[PDB]
């Protein structure tokens, strides 16, 4: 501070951020290359939001595209946070009391807490001043941070895809604000004698984000257009017959009953919802159509397919035999045996697993689908509870005609429920390849701790104890991951878990089914 | 708690 | 007070089966 | 499809193939460099066969050279398939029934099935339209796919050799169509007092293809010209005295006899047939001359030489002591012992191995010698059975004078027989270096499974069960390879196994011997 | 089955 | 029905020995 101005030794040290200028140069070069190859149009701008001369936590990159609507300028922005590992933000202190002693807890600050209302206000004011329009309206298009520990010198493809997707999102939000024809299933008939088919899939390698971030995905449900006519030509050639894709994985929760109902209940968590690669448009009415595919996974109990043992290998991380540790017999059921097969696997699932699953979603305010995750989080509970529900009902009515009131009544029926659970987002490098941090679940913890029930119960309480403070739960969860997974864990963000209403899913499915949608499969 | 963020819808 | 389990997850349960044309 | 044209968001994503343009640029640069160094002649053309604007499964590169014969243009083409790992072809579904339940099997599509009659017809029409000759005759020269997972940036030598070999093949087929002097052994006398000698060799490292594809080879038989005169000059210097090379390896098959004849029979599989590196010509009459060297491996039971244990190391993958597992004594014969030697190794081979071997060939329609493998496959059985046999007899008559009827009668004697076996082609990366997938054989499976006879019998039935459907056999074979070899297996193609007629080989050998060919060795 | 392919001989 | 072996491989067997000048 004033010490440097008081002595004034020649030479300058530090006092700068070097992960912003290089990123800006890279983005400008990529934009020039894309424009040269007739991939985009020279109608958007790229600006830098320096933290030093704006006094903000993190520097950011903003992509602004502006149009004119009835003589009123409108600006759409897609900020990209740029976290840096060379500087440390001050931590947040909290105090809890135990008996006669008080202590201080040092928490940690994520990317989500940085992007507050004041941050967006300053960003909007800066953009308005820079573009020469002081009174122009500014609309958000969804933030997307660039993860740290990423070398920008050799990641050109991911940055190019991110830039194109950002331009597409800006176009989408501008078109939505202007007002266009809503997407309806009535226009999907095609009047050519084709049908829509849904294919289920079981995977073992994690899915990847647009920036290489792994995502856990065990069950994948897709929807395709089958146009197989009589003398079909183009053998072995397919024309992009694919519309949606939903990534799901199941987790087990134990109800608190002392020891005919099964002890454990299976809960299915929805991680990612996305459209086809070929489709460059993203509208709100496609999100519900894609999400409706999640309920179809229960046609033949396909959610239990990943649980059955695979032949030849045993990672021993997702073994289902650990479920017998707390059963009537203390020991574990031994799979990987000649006698063991599907004959009594069904018996085990009937006698120890509830037949019906539970549907949950991992909402993230900083993900690719931030604009819908935030809306659903607001609809779950808060000051803006009626407006979000009304907007969701209006969108669902717009998708597929109308008359949704006959199946659902949002006035006296909650849509989404908040379970008060915060999930860390990170990646741990396995011996073979980088994996996802969410691979550690109740079954994984049970497998890691063979017979010590008390440690597992402590881990389970570290997740959803309502009495214990959330910071302590985060500390315990961060300690357990280090204890089990390894030393390569790298956190990247935060996410929240919510439970859909049981009647809402059925009402949505029945409304889509009655609206002229016919999907066939095995 | 129930912290909120900017929304384009409203 | 020690945690024992989730007493609210059982309220929300799907009653029907997925309806497909097949 | 129409969704993109219905919303029309600015910007373009995907919709292109990037493993064709770079390959074309590389090939053009290599051709220019070769022409500059006076290695080739500017008389051929390189063209791209895009899948997007032709609606085909895989893009390809075609090398067309055209000449004029009696005023009728003739075009020779050597397509090169370019499989890509970034796109997935739709799979093939099959249904089988078991009792009261029906299920669906998802198979996989290889490179061979892509190259169908329609593919070649479209390619020929495209080439004819591009070169300006609509009615020109087009003759195939043999396809050769470029394997995936190959970095083109640092593989210039293999691509250069492939281009030169493709030009040589085009010249060969054009010369054959034009009509030249057939190659006969009568011109091999040399009238200089030299003799032809055959040298046997036992190898342990796999042979390599022109593109780095490993090939299993345990026994190598070569033919050389020995020109050692009295005062021979050029000590330690040799002038390319080598003509042919055949790679062979033996495999054991068990006859179904319940428990004096030996229980097991040894079958020899011919993998690769090729000429010397110096010789740039490939004609049909050289193939039979090279193949005649295979029968010479039985002069001193040289096919059993790789079976004897090596001193110092024991990979335990090709151990012959596992053969005793099903013998009169349950346990295995223990090699690697002071007492064990060749004294009772011969006794073991006499008491448990048939003295006479069996000759087999692994025909591949997509290999380097595709034009002969396809002909032999057609001669084995099909609509074109008489024409192929007549062509083979005519070629054999052309090689070495004539009068082959005194030793063989193709009218009432099959030449080649089809055993109904399909062999996968792939490579697995061993700890030291990349190896061949065909290293796993009956002996390897027997060594892997020490005493459990039922599992080995299931594996053996997974290969040649006539009752079981072929798709299930391929599934079981792909599971067993993963179970035993490792996780680095990478399939590349398909091959078929056929058994030569017992009398045909002897007749061919006797005909060549009587035609003035004298070969001496140990 | 007995699938076939193009042949230069015939 | 369970597989027992190859009942057709034994029909094709070389009777002679390779003839070389030596």
């Amino acid at each position: 501070g004033g010490i440097n101005s008081q002595f004034t030794r020649s030479g300058n040290v530090q006092g700068g951020d070097a992960r912003a200028s290089e990123a800006l140069t890279v983005f400008t070069r990529l934009k020039e290359q894309a424009v040269a190859q007739q991939d985009l149009a020279d109608d958007f701008s790229i600006l830098r939001f320096d933290r030093d001369q704006h006094q903000v936590g993190w520097s950011s990159l903003v992509i602004a595209k502006q149009i004119s609507l009835n003589g009123q300028p409108v600006i759409a922005v897609r900020p990209l946070i740029l976290p840096n590992n060379s500087i440390e933000l001050p931590k947040r202190k909290t105090n809890i009391v135990n008996g006669m002693q008080t202590d201080v807890i040092e928490s940690d600050i994520d990317v989500g807490t940085v992007f507050s209302a004041q941050y967006f206000n300053r960003l909007s004011t800066y953009v308005q001043n820079t573009l020469g329009k002081p009174g122009a309206k500014v609309v958000l298009a969804g933030p997307f941070p660039i993860p740290a520990d990423l070398v920008l010198k050799d990641s050109e493809l991911q940055l190019r895809n991110l830039l194109i997707k950002s331009v597409n999102a800006c176009d989408d939000i501008l078109a939505l604000h202007s007002g266009e024809r809503p997407f309806t299933i009535a226009g999907l008939k095609g009047q050519q004698g084709e049908t829509l088919a849904a294919k289920v899939d079981i995977r073992t390698q994690p899915l990847h984000d647009t920036v290489g971030n792994p995502i856990r995905a065990d069950i994948v449900v897709t929807t395709q257009r089958v146009r197989r006519n009589g003398q079909q030509e183009n053998e072995f050639y397919e024309t992009d017959v694919k519309l949606n894709q939903v990534a799901m994985f199941t987790n087990l929760e134990r109800t608190p009953q002392a020891q005919t109902p099964a002890p454990w209940v299976a809960s299915v968590v929805i991680t990612d919802v996305r459209n086809a690669d070929g489709i460059q448009a993203n509208t709100p009415e496609m999100y519900w159509f894609a999400l409706s595919n999640a309920f179809r996974s229960t046609h033949g109990h396909a959610w239990a397919r990943p649980f059955l043992p695979m032949t030849g290998v045993a990672k021993d991380m997702k073994d289902i035999g650990a479920l017998g540790w707390m059963s009537a017999l203390r020991n574990r059921i031994d799979t990987k045996a000649a006698n063991f097969d599907d004959a009594q696997f069904g018996q085990l699932m009937l006698s120890q697993v509830q037949p019906n699953p539970v549907f949950q979603i991992d909402l993230n305010r900083m993900g690719e689908t931030a604009q819908m995750d935030s809306l659903q989080l607001d609809a779950a509970g808060g000051p803006n509870a009626q407006k979000a529900a009304a907007t969701i009902i209006r969108q669902i009515n717009n998708l597929g005609g109308g008359g949704f009131e006959r199946f659902f009544d949002h006035t006296t029926q909650p849509i989404l429920e908040r379970t008060g659970q915060v999930i860390d987002l990170g990646n741990w490098f396995d011996g073979d390849e980088k994996r996802d941090r969410r691979d550690l679940d109740n079954l994984a913890a049970l497998n890691a701790a063979e017979g010590n029930e008390n440690e597992f119960w402590g881990f389970y309480g570290a997740q959803l104890n309502p009495n214990l403070h959330p910071d302590l739960r985060n500390r315990q969860s961060r300690n357990y991951d280090r204890q089990y997974l390894g030393s390569t864990v790298t956190y990247t963000g935060k996410a929240e878990r919510c439970t859909y209403n049981a009647k809402f899913i059925e009402a949505l499915d029945r409304y889509l089914a009655e609206a002229g949608l016919q999907i066939t499969m095995d | 708690q129930y912290q909120t963020g900017p929304s384009s819808f409203y | 007070q020690r945690f024992m389990g989730n007493s609210v997850i059982g309220n929300n349960m799907v009653s029907g089966q997925a309806q497909v044309h097949s």
